[PDB]
């Protein structure tokens, strides 16, 4: 129920690793954002200097978040597709953090990964449909926007349109073709809600990586776990705390009992946790083999 | 619900 029991022996990465290898920790949920893909060459929104909010000057937006809003997209799709061309990677290589989630899957620990990312890197690392909720959709497929058509197009097709600087139009009806992303103002997919309803009844650990927990309703997922479920944040800075004026993360107050912040690069935090678990060699070998295979494409 | 900032 809603008791605040303390299941970690200490509020440290070391405590989390011990908990993970106890009989009580069977079901792990990962919640991830753009911070897990910055080291794969895709900027986030909020990192100073490198984040997209500091690099939209030449688009002359009323404000930086407009290029990611559905109202603006529907009026003028060209800016978005121009930015898509600028950001599109020549190679899709998942990070150490992505492969740490692949290990959770392979060790039988991963109940679900909920991602805010649209970059497909979770799929490339080996997470399947049983494993993954793409809360904000994906670039992997695209669809015609006309309700009477809705023809689907693969990423190879969308990539060619983006690089040619031709606004993508449907071959069957000549309507706009839109990547399967959830823009600000659009509804999330049905499975986000069905997974959320089921998964958070029975979660033993919540692992939050590379997110500022500022987009809703995704950010509210932290509050859906049972009150005794430990929560580990791996991130460059603390995030998810309740605002002093406005369930939230409590790392540091006198009443802290289950939330742990490991501050640094997601890749470094995952490597550190892997090492405590006895998984460091497995993670190293996995990453090197998968990266080598990607480099060989 | 909808995606909001
Ligand atoms: N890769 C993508 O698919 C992609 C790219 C850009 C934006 N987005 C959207 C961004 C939006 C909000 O997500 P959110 O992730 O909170 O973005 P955000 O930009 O608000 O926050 C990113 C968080 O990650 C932190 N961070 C960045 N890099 C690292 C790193 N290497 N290691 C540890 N921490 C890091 C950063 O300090 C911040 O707290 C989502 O809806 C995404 O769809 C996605
Ligand atoms: C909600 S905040 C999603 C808006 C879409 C963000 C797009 C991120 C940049 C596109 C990078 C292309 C990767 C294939
Ligand atoms: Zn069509």
């Amino acid at each position: 129920g809603s008791q605040k029991e303390r299941l970690l022996d200490e509020l440290t990465l070391e405590g989390v690793a011990r908990y993970m290898q106890s009989e009580r920790c069977r079901r792990v949920i990962c919640l991830v954002g753009a911070g897990i893909s910055t080291s794969a060459g895709i900027p986030d929104f909020r990192s100073p200097s490198t984040g997209l909010y500091d690099n939209l000057e030449k688009y002359h937006l009323p404000y930086p978040e407009a290029i990611f809003e559905i109202s603006y997209f529907k009026k003028h799709p060209e800016p978005f597709f121009a930015l898509a061309k600028e950001l599109y990677p020549g190679q899709f290589k998942p990070t150490i953090c992505h492969y740490f989630m692949r290990l959770l899957k392979d060790k039988g620990l991963l109940l679900r990964c909920y991602t805010q990312n649209i970059d497909t890197l979770e799929r490339i690392a080996g997470l399947e449909q049983e494993d993954l909720v793409e809360a904000h959709g994906t670039f992997y497929t695209s669809h015609c926007v006309s309700a009477s058509c809705r023809h689907e197009y693969p990423l190879s097709w969308m990539k060619e349109k983006i690089f040619s600087e031709v606004t993508p139009k449907c071959e069957d009806c000549q309507s706009l073709v839109k990547p399967d992303i959830v823009f600000f103002g659009e509804s999330l997919p049905a499975r986000f809600f069905s997974c959320m309803q089921s998964d958070f009844l029975k979660v033993d650990l919540l692992l939050v990586m590379g997110t500022s927990l500022q987009v809703q309703p995704f950010a509210s997922l932290i509050s859906k776990a049972p009150l005794s479920t430990p929560r580990l944040l791996i991130n460059k800075e603390k995030a998810g705390q309740s605002d002093p004026f406005l369930g939230g993360m409590d790392f540091d107050s006198k009443k802290a009992y289950r939330d742990v912040a490991w501050l640094g690069e997601c890749d470094q935090g995952c490597l550190a946790l892997a090492e405590l678990l006895g998984w460091k060699k497995e993670l190293e070998d996995l990453v090197r083999r998968e990266h080598a295979s990607i480099d060989a494409q | 619900p909808k995606k909001t900032g």
